[PDB]
């Protein structure tokens, strides 16, 4: 390249969906009910066989506090409009938005077995946990430390990036962080608002009817529900629970088979907990530097240069709406360092001289906003003969009186 | 309880592919994690990868570019395939369910040699006395030596195989018998070598 | 990768004592993402302790796990002779699951003298043309046993090859097989052959000699 510069001309602001699971449901096995459920001889059953229940329940308590730590690391980073729409993404007073309830209604149908049955038999009363574990073979689902109300409140707190600076000035400052001046936003605000609103309309159409983006959240919750239902299936159809109905060998083969099924459940839940921890670490990284700050990385928060992001609280997950800036229609323009006029060399004050073929303009380096060459845009230093790649043009003085 | 049994080729040439299958009897590949974990002889364990039934294929980020693990439509099998197998990939491959209930390993040698069958020779007593049988000149190492078709199990010592100067293995299996029943019982040794498909029963 | 290192690489403990094995990780892994395995010779690994201290089913109260962070301990109390194994520590927390080099646990008992046997070549390998003479040391402790061959009272080297078994589970004894392989032409040129052994449990070297 001798004298040529590649400059973008058009731009598209686009939103993208990033769904990351951050929490697994809590399971706890109540001892002295899993073993000797209805044998009514719970001394000799809990002596030889009852010491292996607490070993598994310790691991379930460990993965439960690990998932609570995951939700605390993701959703609790902080403690506490214009031409854009923002009506479907903000809370509308049960303190949830219109993307949040679509996510909740689509993801809560991924479970249809043990968890929904426990929620139905709970009766919205937390004092019946001794009763609800009696009829479901001793398996209990603990509620999380951070409830749905607190997660929704923390999401509403983290949605303070839409703030005492007004929102168009914030978008202008984020464009200035990208590398384009504020005149591009303030002169193309209607097109940007239309693209953002149409992108929210497309995200609502593509999140609800088709699965589309909900293929990495529905399947992991479905895997968790199937792993819990297979425990009840292999606890009821074969190796059944102790009911009212020499024979120590039979009760030994019933109490050893039901323990091994639980050990299978813990062993294949620990790997799922590791995968959820990796996803939660990715979510904490994507909320530390895409939310609560513009990111300098490329193609990490979203496709193109990252501009903004909004968090949303999905059940057992987090939904990031990434707002990004995609350049398009690159053009090759002819560059020149300085311009000679009246025997005086003029250098650009802030920008690059460009030529589109016939006329000469002063533009920014990262965008094609043509400005006519005046004396308020160039400064004078040196003579004509010293600059190597000089070009002939006329600088237009704004003072042209009668 | 579940049972995991591994099977596949015992010897592959270099720049070929492995195809190791794992039969699951007593359970189904429907909602559990399954992994392959290998072991070089006299070394530690190395992990290849684990899969789920519907998806979630995670492999090792040192061997990812030449590995694939796949479930089967029979609902009781899954297979491991490797690509561009060098001489450093010979191992006792293990098939496991997550990280619990492992299976017996299958040894996969990788060298450009030929499947040479065994040759059992007797080792008679020379007047408790010891009697045995010797196996010579066989290239792979799965070989199994049993005594009296699984009836004589006490006092059996099956020595590890040694590599000779000819590039072929040799082995010995010696059992001790009381002198009051030196010749009052029929003692035979049964060998079995699977790549050569050879079963020799030898008296003593 | 998180490299897991075990510092007591090989122990030698009498029955009734304690065994403390340490696994150290380069990065801080959590308390719930480590496991322990024992491996008998020629068998599959068996899970012993998953998470930090959660025992599996079918395992006695001897094996107890402890630790969190970058220092994990496995404790064997009232060790028996059926614990001759290689012990491994495993991480299932990070995506590249990493094992470690194992700790080989041996059992120590009193000195037992070897019983020495000689096996001549049979007629089958005489017909084939390669003679192989076997010297057998049946049950002996410790592993340090010296075996040598004498052909017409001349010491031989570079032809014998040894194989030593692992320890038996019921009693802590070894076994040794020395194979002397040579040609039929060299076997036809000598009359007396002998296997001579020396060991700590033998006051004098033991010679077992044979002819055709
Ligand atoms: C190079 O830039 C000049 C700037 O003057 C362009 O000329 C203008 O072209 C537009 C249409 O694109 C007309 O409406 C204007 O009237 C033109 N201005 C003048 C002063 O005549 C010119 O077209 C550009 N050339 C190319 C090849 O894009
Ligand atoms: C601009 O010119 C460069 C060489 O300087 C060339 O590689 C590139 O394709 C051109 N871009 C166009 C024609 O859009
Ligand atoms: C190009 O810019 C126009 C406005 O000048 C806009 O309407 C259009 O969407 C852009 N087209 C692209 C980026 O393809
Ligand atoms: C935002 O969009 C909704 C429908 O999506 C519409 O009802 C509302 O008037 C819009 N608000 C504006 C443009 O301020
Ligand atoms: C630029 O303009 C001057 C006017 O004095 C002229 O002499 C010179 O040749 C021009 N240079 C070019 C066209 O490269
Ligand atoms: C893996 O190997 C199996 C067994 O040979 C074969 O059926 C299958 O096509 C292979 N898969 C590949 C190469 O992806």
């Amino acid at each position: 390249s001798n004298n040529s510069i590649a400059i973008p001309t058009n731009f598209t602001i686009s939103v993208t969906t990033e769904i990351l699971p951050v929490s697994m449901t809590k399971t706890s096995v109540d001892c002295t009910m899993y073993i000797c459920g209805d044998s009514t001889e719970c001394s000799n059953l809990l002596l030889q066989y009852g010491s292996f229940c607490t070993q598994l329940n310790r691991a379930l308590t460990g993965i439960a506090v690990e998932q609570d730590k995951n939700t605390q690391e993701v959703f609790a980073q902080v403690k506490q409009f214009g031409g854009f729409n923002f009506s479907q993404i903000l809370p509308d007073p049960s303190k949830r938005s219109f993307i949040e309830d679509l996510l909740f209604n689509k993801v809560t149908l991924a479970d249809a077995g043990f968890i929904k049955q426990y929620g139905d038999c709970l009766g919205d009363i937390a004092a019946r946990d001794l009763i609800c574990a009696q009829k479901f073979n001793g398996l209990t689902v603990l509620p999380p430390l951070l409830t749905d109300e607190m997660i929704a409140q923390y999401t509403s707190a983290l949605l303070a990036g839409t703030i005492q600076i007004p929102f168009p000035m914030q978008m202008a400052y984020r464009f200035e962080g990208i590398g384009v001046t504020q005149n591009v936003l303030y002169e193309n605000q209607k097109l940007i608002a239309n693209q953002f609103n149409s992108a929210i309309g497309k995200i609502q159409d593509s999140l609800s009817s088709t699965p589309s983006a909900l293929g990495k959240l529905q399947d992991v919750v479905n895997q968790n529900a199937q792993a819990l239902n297979f425990l009840v299936k292999q606890l009821s159809s074969n190796c059944g629970a102790i009911s009212s109905v020499e024979a120590e060998v039979q009760i030994q083969r019933l109490i050893t088979c039901r323990l091994q099924s639980l050990q299978t459940y813990v062993t294949q839940m620990l790997i799922r907990a590791a995968e959820y921890r990796a996803s939660a670490n990715l979510a904490a990284t994507k909320m530390s530097e895409c939310v609560l700050g513009q990111s300098k990385r490329v193609d990490f928060c979203g496709k193109g240069y990252h501009l903004m992001s909004f968090p949303q609280s999905a059940p057992h997950g987090v939904v990031f709406l990434h707002v990004t800036y995609v350049p398009a229609q690159e053009k090759n323009f002819t560059t020149a360092p300085a311009i000679c006029h009246d025997g005086k060399a003029h250098f650009p004050r802030e920008g690059v001289f460009v030529s589109n073929g016939t006329h000469w303009f002063v533009t920014q380096r990262n965008f094609y906003e043509p400005q006519i060459i005046t004396t308020d845009n160039t400064f004078v230093s040196g003579n004509c003969d010293v600059v190597i790649g000089i070009v002939n043009n006329t600088v237009y003085d704004p003072l042209q009186p009668e | 309880q579940v049972q995991l049994r591994e099977s596949g080729p015992g010897l592959v040439k270099p720049s070929e592919t492995l195809s190791l299958t794992c039969t699951v009897s007593g359970g189904s590949t429907s909602g559990y994690y399954w992994s392959w974990i290998r072991q070089p002889p006299g070394k530690g364990l190395e992990w290849i990868g684990y899969i789920y039934d519907i998806g979630s294929t995670n492999y090792n980020p040192s061997l990812k570019s030449r590995v694939t693990i796949s479930v089967s439509t029979s609902k009781n099998q899954f297979s491991l395939n490797l690509t561009s197998v060098t001489a450093a990939d010979t191992a006792v491959y293990y098939c496991a369910r997550g990280f619990d209930s492992w299976g017996q390993g299958t040894l996969v040698t990788v060298s450009s040699a030929s499947t040479k069958g065994p040759s059992v020779f007797p080792l008679a007593p020379s007047s408790t006395a010891a009697l045995g049988c010797l196996v010579k000149d066989y290239f792979p190492e799965p070989v199994t030596v049993s005594w009296n078709s699984g009836a004589l199990t006490s006092g059996v010592h099956t020595f590890p195989a040694v590599l000779q100067s000819s590039g072929l293995y040799s082995l010995s299996s010696v059992v001790t018998v009381p002198s009051s029943s030196l010749g009052t019982q029929t003692y035979i040794c049964n060998v079995n070598h699977k790549p050569s498909n050879t079963k020799v029963d030898k008296r003593v | 990768e998180i490299v897991l290192t075990q510092s007591p690489g090989t122990l030698s403990l009498s029955p009734g004592e304690r065994a403390t094995l340490s696994c150290r990780a380069s990065q801080s892994v959590s308390s719930i993402y480590l496991a322990w395995y024992q491996q008998k010779p020629g068998q599959a690994p068996r899970l012993l302790i998953f998470a930090a201290s959660s025992r599996a089913i079918g395992i006695p109260d001897r094996f107890s796990g402890s630790g969190s962070g970058t220092d994990f301990t496995l404790t064997i109390s009232r060790l028996e002779a059926e614990d001759f194994a290689v012990y491994y520590c495993h991480q299932y927390g990070s995506s590249p699951w990493t094992f470690g080099q194992g700790t080989k646990v041996e059992i120590k008992r009193t000195v037992a003298a070897p019983s020495v046997f000689i096996f001549p070549p049979s007629d089958e390998q005489l017909k084939s043309g390669t003679a192989s003479v076997v010297c057998l040391l049946n049950n002996f402790y410790p592993r340090e046993a010296k075996v040598q061959w004498k052909v017409d009272n001349a010491l031989q080297s570079g032809n014998s090859q040894e194989s030593v078994t692992e320890q038996d589970s019921k009693d802590s004894t070894y076994s040794l097989s020395s194979t002397l392989t040579l040609s039929k032409a060299d076997y036809e040129k000598h009359k007396v052959y002998a296997c001579e052994v020396t060991h700590q449990g033998l006051s004098s070297p033991v010679t077992k000699s044979f002819n055709r």
